[PDB]
């Protein structure tokens, strides 16, 4: 549901669309999710 | 029913703010917190790369309202 979850009813979002949200709330496009989505998420996976 | 963007004419078309949506007959792009469709228009998104990198793109067609 992702940031949808603390404000009413819980919304279902597909992940990789509450991530572009997510990054355009940093003044990132969201155009840099979809096109570098394979490296984000192998980094993410790093990560943990 | 939700795409991340559209295939228009070779290149990628981004909702400039909301997402895009299909109502069961045609897409327009609303914002997040409160449906209300709007025609999908050149002014209503931000093109950018081609077709092949974006994961769900879908062939929708993007209006121009320059043409007389
Ligand atoms: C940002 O830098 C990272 C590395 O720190 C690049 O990601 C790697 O790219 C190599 C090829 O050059 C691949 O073999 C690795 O598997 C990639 N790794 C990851 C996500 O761990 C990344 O492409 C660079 N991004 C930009 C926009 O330049
Ligand atoms: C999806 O959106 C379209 C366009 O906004 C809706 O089509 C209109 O529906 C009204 C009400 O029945 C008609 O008076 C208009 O003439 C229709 N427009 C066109 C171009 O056909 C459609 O009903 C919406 N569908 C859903 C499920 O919301
Ligand atoms: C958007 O339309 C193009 C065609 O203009 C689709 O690409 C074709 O896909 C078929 C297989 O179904 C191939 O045999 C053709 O060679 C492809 N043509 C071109 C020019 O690439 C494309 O798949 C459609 N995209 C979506 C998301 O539906
Ligand atoms: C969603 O998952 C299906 C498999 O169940 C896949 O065919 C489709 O391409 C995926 N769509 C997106 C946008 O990831």
């Amino acid at each position: 549901a992702g940031w949808t979850f603390g404000a009413g009813a819980a919304l279902q979002i597909p992940f990789a669309m509450q991530m572009a949200y997510r990054f355009n709330g940093i003044g990132v496009t969201q155009n840099v999710l979809y096109e570098n989505q394979k490296q984000i998420a192998n980094q993410f996976n790093k990560a943990i | 029913t939700t795409a991340p963007a559209i295939c228009h004419e070779g290149k990628a078309y981004f909702p400039r703010e909301g997402v895009f949506v299909f109502n069961g007959t045609s897409w327009f792009i609303t914002q997040r917190n409160f449906f209300s469709p709007q025609i999908i228009t050149t002014d209503n998104t931000f093109v950018s790369g081609n077709c092949d990198v974006v994961i769900g793109i879908i062939n929708n067609t993007v209006y121009d309202p320059l043409q007389p």
